[PDB]
């Protein structure tokens, strides 16, 4: 409520101007020159393609930083007065870059199938191609969300991981089971992205 | 083994076992255990000794204190003392209580330094009342007399600049003095208690008028300085007590030295019939006769003059773990157990990393100059190991580097080769001249003449073979890249296929040694249904993909490089069972079947480890009439655990391509950026230039590279070492020694 | 994904380790059953070396006397809490300020009651605690009327905020300092509930049931004080709480109590509070309401320590810590009076 | 031919690569700073030992440096936005990777030297975590090379 | 005595590595005159004649290596001078 007033400010504006605007159009019979295909079509497929090669790793390193940090803290509190417990921890930060690694194997593999071409007018640049453009950037995104997410689960699980074994130094046997749950969804994202851009074939 | 039997009982009581135990730490093979019952701490046979000994041990640490308040240093030059053993020792403490005793006058007279203090404010009183106050304490003084007078009384401060003595704790603390002038009697009241919340009891109260005053407060100043600068030969005294410091630190040793003899006394046995007084020891059996020589020397001091010999005994409990150490590999075992105390009879990782450490570092540390660099510094580090070793040293960064200066050494030699087989020295690449490329008359034979012409704006990549040129090189990494505008791609794909290989292979080495230690504890069923599945599962996964790429490496001729295949969009294939039957060609014949096959054996290799052993051990349990549950819930939890592991460290091994790769353009930056601007026109004042710019281009490497990428890149290879290796076969759950040698 | 634990540690990680850490301090039964057996004092300093509290009795303290243990045990309070505070950045901060107020009002209310005597003036100083030391510690021997102590809290002391429109006299007797002292935590106990449930996320759901237990305790307390006394009801009825469960019948049932059979009848309504007052029975062998109310306190704070990002595990942390030291202290008590009959009255912890 | 407008992004690039990485590194300069202060007065003997995490910060700086200079030399007037987007992706992508691992190793920093100020063993612990954080940040550099080439 | 050893090894050493890295790189310039794969920059733009001015040239380069390794060629015997001052 400090600052956040502000976006939400700018977001309670912005959907409200969208909702009159649409309604605008609608009623005054002028949704002819609302055409989605233009905006799909005239829009070259490689922004779209570069996005989502950018996206890719941005999140999975966000969510990595996350992880790092939240666990870190909490690792080097607790261990100003339990020194034993300094190096049993390293597996926490171990999963949390697992979804790093992940991430830029999958920009590597989405990264192939960058022919450029010539083309100018959609009708040119044709269906396989606007398929493989859209197809990858979806898959960027998945991977690239799921893998935050992944991060941030795992980094909170290890955080009360590491918290709870510094008082009875016989538990940190039971509580990897649910940071293994964890990192379940992490490659989850990634076998859906592979399935998703398996069949590119940009040209 | 490391190590085969040291927990054994070989004590018996003597009248004098306090030299025993003395010669037996002084020899340091032993760590003593005893009081399973556990008798509280409170209620010991010995331990009215432990606590004069606490006592002495107490007064001694406050007149150490006390002489470093005096900075009076201490000579650490004596040699180790002996134990005094007998009672003696505490009527020798009554002796050094005496020396304390007069201590405790010399604080009785450090309140007469108040009387000093007490003339010296009147010093400042020759600027209704005047006071002297904190410094510190100014606003708020100031802001309470607002509120309680509301202005009708007024004050004025001054302040001294040297700090001022503190009667109590000697300390400099900052003093003020303030005087505050009113209008009538009620006030001269009520400030009291105002003033006397801020500490100042020293006041002159009006006599007389100004001068009269002035001159009997001058005159009693002055009196009173000579009487103080009289008085104060108390200081000669305390000095010529305080230098007798030195003397019993030695006795403070041996203090501690019998004290800790006293305290394993505590632990030692509860026994006392028949004099008979037995605690239990761990010591190594290659040293059990060195142990008989320490008993010898009890019976040189203890007139008991009884054998005090005793058999050895077994133990169905678990021992503790010793690693004996040379000169030279001293840290490599300080890392190995900072990873972790490995269980008893384990395979000391050390013959292994003491060498895959600086491979793998120079695996990262691709480069030659920087490689003589870092062995010049370790050369210079260890050829002043005498000097260095007797020397004082104080920075803890040189303390570290010199414990590392073996693993120094070796990553800066293997750093030099690594470099030279990049053929990357200092940005550039060391050209024996042997490029097989582009000849003229070849290029215009292959339809290409004076293309330059319109090549003077664009790049002008070659198709390769023209059919007259190839050529390996064996001196690593052909030269010619190094200029070339496309080295990026090929260096990247070679960086690749390079990690991936040397991951799996150090890998295999890995996972590979955990056989020997189960054959060796004799547990079938940790074997045959355990470690064949772990490996079977490994290698058909991943030396598939080994065996793949070298045959993608050798096979496919340049002609065909058009329907060339990619070999990650099989892997992902066989993981799918995805069959397209056009888009990619097969790589070899028959790869359906063999692809096939070898995918489903490793999916068939799982339920072994998920399910067969517990159903076994149920089996055995049974026919003897245990948690079966439990046993299938931690069995099945190790094998996700392992699956999930080993892809996530199979994953894992990219970061040697990073750093190869920021190692590189580091390099090519460092080179072009700053120093590459000393090539000039310039006729006579060139090299003047070039003299600070190197100097330039010289720190800024050493500040980038040299110092901290190094660090990061060396604790890289530690985590490695660390979590991809050691979680295959490392158990990691033991003890080391805590030896009785005496300190 | 939840609201407040995303962001707790950027800022807070460091303290909570520590303070997590300092809580394994706290002595089991075990360690309970072997600190009844000591047979002199010398004997408890040294099981006391061998736990987490080693190493506070290396003075000169050869005449050892309950006085020096006390006072090390409170010195080792005051000295952790001000390590702890000052590495705090600002809502922590708030927050220990908002704890050491407490203390704060109890010195303050001390030292008046003691300069109400004359024959006591500057030698009050060493009872005060040294946690609620405030720059104007001595300006209380400056008031005549409260109006006056008013005057010299305002300045610094915050304290003023809790009572600066809720008194209004000019005589300065020795009856309405009680009347002072319940106002005074009244203020507190409703201001420190007002920044609990602004601050939000799972520190008012792990903190709220504790404070509405303050205020039922104290308004339970003042009103057993009042019977037999010159306390008009209605200036009574002016004293209460208002955030515990007891707000109806607080004001409309008793305030219209006179005798214990009334306020057994309105207590014995609720379920936990019918058990606690039915188990202090007030019979000769049993223990008061005093020693089940601190029963209670105790299972409360142990209770609250079961979330992971909840500020309180500082205030609870240290309202613990506090209940360990007077349970060492009555131990030390028997051991002077040697006699064993009642050591086991104190009342355990975890 | 190409468009007027494609000049544009591959330029904006460039100023990613020199905006958010640096601001990463400032913000962990700044907290570690402020650990010194809260170390320097009771173990002031170690106020050059804490001199690791500062230029563990600054070495993000010289990351976003490099690539910067790089997308200085490609640039040139006809370029297709196959070339522009590629290389605005680079950009995006080193300098997010750098504000991640800068905002990671502040905090892992103020934790490292309020840790040490009690406890002189927790040293290598925390040199070790910070390590993890400043690899993250050579991660986005990576495909800034691997996107000079495809 | 004046400067000493404490705050100028650094600078011999310095010093060392700099005229040895000077010598071999006007070597280097000059006897194989900078081969364009050890050496990108020149000192022309117009090259359509011949070879005999890009090799002129190399040798006016790699000349320039003297007074720059000159320049050290002192600031050693200084800066020895320097430490042995006790």
């Amino acid at each position: 409520t400090g600052l956040e007033l502000l976006y939400l400010g700018i977001f309670v504006a912005f959907w409200a101007c969208m909702v009159v605007v649409g309604i605008c159009y609608t009623i005054f019979d002028l949704g002819f020159r609302f055409d989605v295909a233009w905006f799909l079509t005239e829009t070259s497929p490689f922004m779209w393609s570069n996005l989502g090669i950018g996206l890719a790793i941005s999140l999975s390193v966000v969510g990595a930083a996350w992880g790092i940090y939240i666990t870190g803290s909490s690792i080097i509190g607790g261990g100003v007065k339990a020194p034993r417990i300094k190096t049993k921890n390293l597996v926490s930060i171990i999963f949390c870059e697992a979804v790093a690694i992940y991430g830029i194997i999958m920009a590597i593999v989405i990264s192939n199938m960058a022919e450029p071409f010539s083309a100018t007018e959609p009708k040119a640049i044709g269906h396989r191609n606007y398929h493989a453009g859209y197809s990858m950037f979806g898959a960027g995104l998945t991977v690239g969300l799921s893998n935050l997410f992944c991060g941030v689960c795992v980094g909170i699980v290890g955080s009360g991981a590491a918290l709870a074994d510094a008082q009875n130094p016989s538990l940190f046997v039971k509580i990897l089971i649910v940071e293994i749950f964890g990192s379940a969804i992490g490659l989850f994202g990634v076998i859906v992205a592979i399935l998703q851009t398996s069949r590119v074939k940009m040209g | 083994r490391s190590e085969e039997m040291t927990l054994a009982q070989l004590f018996l009581q003597s009248e004098a076992a306090y030299c025993c135990v003395s010669e037996l730490g002084e020899l340091g093979k032993v760590q003593f255990r005893d009081l399973n019952p556990d008798v509280n701490v409170f209620q010991r046979k010995f331990v009215n000794e432990v606590r004069r000994c606490e006592e002495m041990d107490r007064k001694l640490r406050f007149v150490e204190k006390e002489i470093r308040k005096a900075n009076i240093p201490i000579m650490d030059t004596g040699e180790n003392p002996e134990v005094p053993f007998p009672r003696d020792m505490i009527d020798l403490e009554a002796n050094f209580e005496k020396i304390e005793n007069e201590l405790k006058e010399i604080n009785t007279n450090q309140e007469a330094l108040k009387r000093n203090f007490l003339e010296l404010t009147e010093l400042k009183f020759i600027l209704f009342v005047a006071g002297v106050i904190n410094r510190e304490r100014i606003p708020t003084f100031e802001r309470m007399l607002w509120r309680v007078c509301r202005g009708n009384v007024f004050l004025r401060q001054a302040e001294i600049e040297n700090p001022l003595e503190d009667p109590v704790t000697g300390d400099y603390v900052h003093k003020s003095v303030f005087i505050i002038f009113f209008q009538g009697d009620q006030l001269k009241n009520r400030v009291k208690k105002i003033c006397e919340g801020f500490r100042a009891s020293l006041y002159p109260c009006p006599e007389t008028p100004q001068e009269r005053k002035e001159m009997a407060s001058g005159v009693n100043t002055r009196i009173d300085d000579l009487q103080m600068v009289l008085n104060q030969t108390e200081d000669h005294r305390q000095r010529v007590l305080q230098a007798a410091a030195k003397n019993i630190r030695v006795w403070f040793i041996k203090v501690r030295k019998m004290k800790a003899i006293y305290h394993t006394l505590n632990l030692c046995n509860i026994d006392v019939t028949q004099k008979c007084l037995i605690a239990e020891v761990w010591c190594p059996v290659t040293d059990l006769d060195s142990i008989q020589f320490a008993l010898r020397r009890g019976t040189e001091h203890s007139g008991s003059t009884v054998p005090s010999i005793l058999n050895r005994m077994q133990t169905n409990q678990t021992p503790p773990t010793y690693n004996k150490t040379n000169k030279f590999t001293h840290g490599f075992q300080n890392i190995v157990d900072a990873y972790g105390i490995g269980t008893y009879r384990e395979i000391n990782p050390a013959p292994y990393t003491v060498i895959t450490f600086p491979f793998l570092f120079a695996v990262m540390f691709g480069d030659f100059g920087h490689g003589i660099l870092m062995t010049l510094f370790a050369v210079w580090m260890v050829l002043r190991e005498s000097r260095i070793l007797s020397q004082k040293h104080e920075n803890e960064m040189f303390s570290m580097v010199f414990s590392g200066r073996y693993i120094i050494l070796l990553m800066g030699l293997f750093s030099i080769y690594t470099g030279l087989i990049y053929n990357d020295c200092f940005s550039k690449s060391l050209n024996i001249f042997g490029s097989s490329w582009s000849v003229r008359p070849m290029f215009t034979q292959g339809n290409w003449t004076e293309e330059t012409l319109l090549g003077s704006s664009v790049l002008q990549l070659n198709p390769a073979i023209p059919g007259v040129f190839g050529g390996p090189y064996p001196f690593g990494i052909d030269p010619i890249w190094n200029i070339a505008t496309n080295k990026l791609t090929f260096l990247n794909s070679f960086k690749m296929k390079m990690s991936v290989i040397l991951g799996i292979i150090h890998m295999l080495f890995g996972v590979s040694l955990s056989l020997f230690n189960h054959i060796y504890f004799k547990k079938p069923l940790n074997i045959y249904f355990g470690f064949i599945p772990e490996i079977i599962f490994m290698s058909s996964l991943f030396g598939y993909l080994v065996i793949l790429i070298f045959y993608k490496w050798t096979a496919y001729d340049a002609h065909s490089s058009r329907n060339a295949p990619s070999l990650l969009i099989h892997f992902i294939n066989m993981f799918l069972f995805s069959y397209p039957e056009s888009g990619n060609a097969m790589l070899y014949s028959g790869q359906k079947g063999i692809q096939c096959f070898l995918i489903v054996v490793a999916m068939l290799c799982v339920p072994w480890m998920l399910l067969f052993k517990p159903l076994i051990l149920r089996h055995q349990y049974l026919r003897k009439k245990f948690d079966f549950g439990d046993t299938m819930v931690h069995q099945a939890i190790h094998t996700i655990e392992y699956c999930l592991g080993c892809i996530s460290n199979t994953a894992s091994y990219l970061r040697l391509w990073a750093l190869s790769l920021a190692h590189a353009q580091l390099s090519e930056v460092l080179w072009t950026m700053v120093i590459h601007i000393g090539l000039h026109v310039r006729s006579l004042a060139g090299g003047l230039g070039l003299f600070f710019i190197f100097a330039a281009f010289a720190t800024l490497t050493v500040a980038i590279l040299l110092i901290m990428e190094g660090l990061s890149a060396f604790l890289h290879a530690l985590r490695l070492h660390w979590v991809e290796f050691q979680n295959k076969f490392y158990t990691g759950t033991g003890f080391k020694f805590l030896p009785f040698s005496f300190e | 994904s939840f609201f407040p634990e995303l962001y707790f540690n950027v800022d807070n990680g460091y303290l909570e380790g520590l303070v997590r850490g300092l809580k394994a301090g706290v002595l089991s039964q075990a360690d309970y059953l072997n600190l009844v057996q000591c047979e002199t004092l010398e004997d408890l300093k040294l099981h006391l070396q061998s736990t987490d509290y080693g190493n506070f009795l290396a003075n000169e303290a050869s005449p050892l006397t309950v006085s020096v243990i006390d006072d090390k045990l409170k010195e080792k309070m005051v000295v952790e809490f001000r390590h702890m505070r000052n590495h705090a950045y600002e809502p922590l901060a708030s927050f220990l300020d908002f704890i050491t107020y407490s203390y704060m009002i109890d010195n303050v209310i001390l030292l008046i009651t003691g300069t109400l005597h004359q024959r006591s003036i500057a030698e009050l100083v060493p009872k005060c605690h040294p946690l609620g030391s405030f720059e104007q510690m001595e300006a209380v021997n400056i008031a005549q009327t409260p109006a006056e102590l008013y005057n010299a809290i305002l300045v610094d002391t915050p304290l003023a905020a809790f009572f600066q429109d809720c008194i209004s006299e000019q005589d300065l007797d020795e009856m309405n300092i009680e009347i002072i002292r319940n106002t005074l935590y009244k203020a507190y106990l409703e201001s420190f509930y007002k920044f609990c449930t602004l601050l939000g996320g799972t520190t008012a759901d792990a903190m709220c049931p504790i404070l509405e237990f303050e205020a039922d305790r104290r308004a339970f307390i003042i009103t057993i004080n009042s019977f037999g006394t010159e306390l008009s009801k209605e200036d009574r009825a002016k004293l209460f709480p208002h955030c515990g469960r007891l707000y109806p019948e607080g004001l409309a049932q008793l305030a219209r109590a006179d005798d214990y059979e009334q306020v057994k009848n309105v207590a014995d309504y609720y379920p936990e509070y019918k058990l606690l007052f039915e188990g202090a029975g007030s019979n000769p062998g049993d223990k008061t309401l005093e020693d089940r109310f601190f029963e209670h306190e105790v299972k409360l704070n142990k209770l609250a320590f079961l979330n992971q990002f909840h500020f309180g595990v500082f205030y609870a942390f240290v309202k613990l810590k506090e209940q360990e030291c007077r349970n060492i202290v009555w131990i030390a008590e028997c051991i002077a009076q040697r006699h064993r009959a009642k050591i086991d009255n104190y009342i355990p912890i975890f | 031919n190409n468009p007027e407008y494609s000049s544009f992004f591959g330029v904006m690039g460039a100023s990613s690569a020199m905006v958010f990485s640096a601001m990463g590194a400032a913000y962990g300069t700044a907290k570690s700073g402020t650990g010194i202060a809260a170390m320097s007065v009771m173990r002031p003997e170690l106020i050059m030992k804490s001199i690791i995490p500062v230029v563990m910060a600054g070495i993000i700086a010289i990351y976003g440096l490099v690539v910067a200079v790089l997308i200085a030399n490609s640039l040139t007037d006809g370029i297709t936005l196959y070339r522009s987007f590629l290389q605005l992706g680079a950009g995006l992508s080193v300098g997010l990777s750098g504000l991640a691992a800068g905002f990671a190793i502040g905090i892992v920093g103020d934790a490292g030297v309020r840790g040490t100020a009690q406890q002189p063993r927790l040293f290598v612990g925390m040199i070790l975590i910070l390590i993890f954080a400043e690899v993250l940040g050579l991660y986005g550099l990576i495909v800034a090379l691997i996107l000079s080439t495809k | 005595l004046c400067c000493g050893p404490k705050l100028a090894a650094c600078g011999i050493v310095l010093s060392a590595w700099g005229v040895i890295m000077l010598i071999m790189l006007g070597i280097f310039f000059n006897v194989h005159s900078a081969v364009l794969i050890e050496d990108v920059p020149f000192t022309e733009k117009d090259f359509e004649n011949g070879p005999q001015n890009i090799y002129n040239l190399y040798e006016q380069v790699s000349y320039n290596c003297f007074i720059a390794a000159g320049l050290y060629l002192l600031l050693g015997g200084f800066s020895f001078c320097q430490v042995r001052l006790n």
